[PDB]
């Protein structure tokens, strides 16, 4: 009936060879804040992370090795009505 | 004297206790855990919020919110366990409560019936109170933890909460349990009775003071002076109670148990289809208690009671009480006498012997009993199985005389209580005897010997004596004298009657009896104590 | 350890108890009597009514006999109501003797405990006295309601109840309400768990804990009272909020004697925004509120913490603790948030005991009289026997000292911090002389041989460090002293102070002499004293 | 205002030489019932008594020795609002 993930959609919208900008359609739940993780696909290079406030619907990642496959994941944390912890959404981009 | 059924109960109650003690500690743990979660989430949010003010987007690690998501999962697994252990407890407690209410308590409600009509009085509701209280404290503890879960849920919840889904039935269950256990613990301890006729409970004459007492077997001090009992009669021929009509349960007993005694009650008829000594009424006692937020209506009632205009009606009334309580155990059957059941002699015999053990040292022998069998049934021996109608026992007259069986006997007992009680005790009155055994018995012994028995000729009930003259054919004839009634015995004691008694056989006055009481006994020895001047 | 004052209280309480037991029994008789009256009047009235349908049923003798028993029970009602007011007075006295004396003594012994030394009596035996009186008051409440019952049933133009009961009720309610508000106490004062020695100082964003008790041990109340905690309820000053788990429900299985407690462990503070006193002098109250409904009586409760200092950063704690020391040493009012607008003055004789406490609270030995009199010189100026001298808040903290860059108290807090975390063993065994005039430092050591040395704290640094001092000797015969630049927290991470001492050497002619240290002060060879602590 | 006797007034209205008839005010209180006593004033003969319902405002006494001084007293019993027992009223009549 409904798409279950944290944000329902996730895309990249502008991109330079060393940085991306991501947008997710604005959530119907009340998100306290999101985590954003990106890492080289298959690597044992550890994963990079930062937070964005629930306010926002986009962040920029930078410092990307240009042509490599990055796995980008967005997590959300909800407490407003009750605690939620929705399952996240990922995409793969190479720049 | 403790049965095995009871020492097992005693164990179930201690098992229920420790079960709830364990849950109470399991919830300090599940409370700790959700506090830990909630605290950490908010601290890590005001921090992943406030330091975003100053530019910083790397304060709160994903590791620490995988660790938080995981401790939410843990406590849901614990909430899950707890709510099913709780329902597990509730089932244990529903079982223990049947075995209290439907067995051990119903056994007392009955032993009480037997006690009322003369039987061994088992009563002592003490050990029954301790079991009910032990289970009610357990249930209260349990109530507090099921409210505890409501508290936890407001604080911390989520889409699948085991509490949102299962608690509502856990509450429903523990409330029905507690409400029902309190309604069952509200019992009439001493059944209504006019103080001047103690042997005749459940018969109330109008305009006479009677008394009754209720107990509540949940020994919770929270409830002292908190419950006002309103007594009445015939709640929806018909009556009212007058006097002091509300009383407030206190614990100044006995064992500091929650009682409330009504003295100061009388009945008045108000302004009609079954004869009055068979028309039954209930005296109901109502109160309400508010306990830690729970309203709990209470209502118990007396055993059915016969209500009468005049004291001449009491033998028929008591008959009705004997017939009711001997035969049913339903406490609220007002319409019992529209289709009375039948009783076996083997039950009726024990009740009659009780009307004489209840009131005197002796009770009735098997010779005495078997001759009363002949009065109810007709001739025979070993009546064990024979059955007895309400009509044979009181409603219809007997053996072509003008009166009931029961009325004859009530009046005889009344006579043995108030006059000649000393002679009944100690067995100088062989009261119930066939004329043929009266003869066969005395034939054996010398011609002066004599015997004391009750009249069969009068509703009123009197006593007489019988001796044996012997004749020229060699046969033994009996003589009995016109029996001495309540009206003769006000002016002389029966024993004094016996010493002084003489008869005129030709000429002059000999002492007919004044020689021996049945078994070889000089007369002075047997009634010398009552001569006095 | 029982006072005589207390065993007399213990007697008053058994006396109030049997007084009320007697009244409850005196009211079973007064109840019996009015039942007898009422029953007989209605009996003889339905009879002198029903038989009129025969006008000689009810004798005038029997209505004189009734009139006279009404009079009797009014004479009894009269007696009861004054015995009752008699009881109420007895109970008001016992209650000021509990609230205003024995309880106020504990509320204070608690203040002292908070700033070091004499850890108080537990509340257990204070609880049993308060419950003993509350049960007595309850029993009394029930009998004053009993009289309301009797009145509805049987009354008349002069009723002693109609006239006097209303004040009897007023009295027993004020008594009970007040005894319960007084029994609602903070048992363990707010405190951050990782700075136990610093109660009543709360850093923002750190978890702290506090615990309340209710000293009326009535099981009727288990799981019935939800305590809401907050801060800055209801001034030209800063405001905060509590975050975390903010309500708790008093139970009885948490405490060993089954007492009614409620422990808050998940509390933190956050400052709130808006438009007097530096922050280490600005005081706040943490308040705890609940409501109880007991047998028809509503009873609002509210108690609060001792005043607490709230700080941004841990560098602020020595000033904060100074404020707590100054407050609790000097006043016993628990709610004076504006104490520091006109701080009072203290005598040295009381300041001395508090400083020795800052060292007994935290270690195996407090401060000596030599150690103490040399801290006197730091606060006042030169002299001997300071007993009366008075000490300002300005001399103690707030203003710097003896023309150095820092407060007295800050210097000492930092020294204590150093004694706690490094060097604690040597303090405990009394190998550190610590506080000593330079002149006694010289006079003391001159008697002794040229190796001998002593350990003392730096006076040069807020930071707080230790050093040692020894005696070279010169041709005139005089004794010279050397001290070394003191060893701070920053040096002692990498070597233990005892290791420093043994290994230490400085220069002779051209080669690094070997220790200038040889003996610890009173005739004691160096290895003998610091061998235990080296490698 | 005031006057505390149970009936406020009491008089005899008709009389034969062996009997009297007495009337009092209907009472402002709610009288359960009254007692009526009459006795020969010096007489150490005992006093005679009977009841009338609160309903009534008159009773008849009879069997009087004609010329003798009788002391007549009326008592009332009140419980309606609360128990009362007002003081009684007596008069002396000789017939």
């Amino acid at each position: 009936g409904s798409v279950s993930s944290v944000p329902t959609k996730l895309e990249v919208v502008a991109a330079t060879p060393t940085s991306l900008l991501i947008s997710w359609d604005a959530p119907a739940v009340t998100v306290d804040f999101y985590h954003i993780t990106y890492g080289e696909t298959g690597g044992n290079s550890p994963v990079q992370e930062f937070t964005v406030p629930g306010s926002k619907s986009t962040a920029t990642i930078s410092g990307l090795k240009p042509g490599v496959d990055y796995t980008i994941t967005v997590y959300a944390y909800v407490s407003y009505p009750e605690y939620y912890f929705p399952s996240p959404i990922s995409i793969n981009y190479r720049t | 004297v403790v049965t095995e059924k009871q020492q097992m109960l005693e164990q179930h109650l201690q098992d229920v206790r420790k079960r709830v003690q364990d849950l109470e500690q399991k919830m300090k743990v599940v409370e700790n855990l959700q506090d830990d979660f909630d605290f950490n989430y908010k601290t890590l949010k005001s921090q992943g919020d406030m330091q975003d003010l100053n530019g910083n987007n790397q304060s709160v690690t994903r590791q620490k919110m995988q660790q938080l998501e995981q401790m939410l999962t843990a406590l849901d697994q614990m909430r899950r366990s707890i709510v099913s252990e709780l329902a597990g407890l509730l089932s244990a407690m529903e079982y223990v409560q049947k075995t209290l209410t439907d067995e051990e308590l119903a056994d007392w409600k009955r032993r009480q019936q037997i006690a009322c009509i003369g039987g061994p009085p088992n009563i002592c509701l003490d050990r029954l109170e301790n079991w009910i209280t032990s289970l009610a404290e357990s249930q209260l503890q349990t109530r507090q933890q099921i409210k505890k879960l409501e508290e936890l849920q407001q604080k911390v919840s989520y889409k699948g909460d085991p509490i949102v889904q299962h608690r509502p039935m856990l509450e429903e269950r523990i409330v029905e349990l507690f409400r029902n256990l309190m309604k069952s613990a509200f019992v009439v301890e001493r059944q209504p009775c006019m103080p001047m006729h103690p042997d005749r409970p459940l018969v109330i004459k109008t305009g006479v003071q009677f008394t009754t007492k209720v107990r509540l077997l949940v020994k919770f001090p929270e409830l002292n002076y908190q419950l006002k009992i309103k007594v009445c009669i015939d709640k929806d021929r018909k009556f009212n109670i007058l006097g002091t009509n509300t009383k407030v349960m206190n614990m100044e007993e006995n064992n500091g148990s929650l009682s409330a005694e009504f003295k100061h009650l009388t009945l008045r008829e108000q302004r009609a289809s079954l004869i009055v000594t068979e028309e039954l009424h209930l005296i109901t006692f109502e109160t309400e208690v508010y306990h830690q937020g729970l309203k709990i209506d209470l209502e118990t009632h007396s055993l059915p009671v016969v209500v009468i205009s005049n004291i001449c009606q009491m033998p028929n009334a008591w008959a009705s009480i004997l017939w009711y309580n001997m035969l049913t155990n339903n406490p609220k059957n007002v319409n019992f006498f529209t289709k009375p059941p039948i009783g076996t002699w083997d039950q009726v015999a024990e009740v009659l012997s009780w009307q004489f053990s209840s009131t005197t040292k002796r009770g009735l022998s098997i010779e005495q009993l078997t001759t009363l069998a002949e009065k109810l049934l007709g001739p025979g021996v070993n009546y064990s199985g024979c059955q007895i109608t309400w009509a044979k026992f009181c409603k219809e007259n007997m053996a072509g005389k003008g009166f009931s069986f029961w009325v004859w006997l009530d009046n005889i007992i009344d006579l043995v209580k108030k006059y000649i009680l000393a002679l009944w005790n100690e067995g100088y009155i062989m009261g119930f005897i066939s004329k043929e055994r009266e003869r066969a018995i005395l034939s054996t012994k010398p011609p002066g010997t004599f015997l004391l028995r009750f009249s069969e000729s009068s509703k009123e009930g009197g006593v007489t004596f019988t001796w044996v003259e012997k004749d020229i054919s060699g046969k033994t004839q009996i003589q009995s004298v016109e029996p001495y009634t309540k009206q003769q015995l006000n002016n002389m004691s029966f024993a004094e009657i016996i010493m002084g008694y003489k008869i005129m056989d030709a000429t002059n006055i000999l002492v007919s009896p004044l020689v021996y009481l049945y078994p070889d006994i000089p007369k002075e020895e047997a009634f010398g104590k009552y001569c006095r001047p």
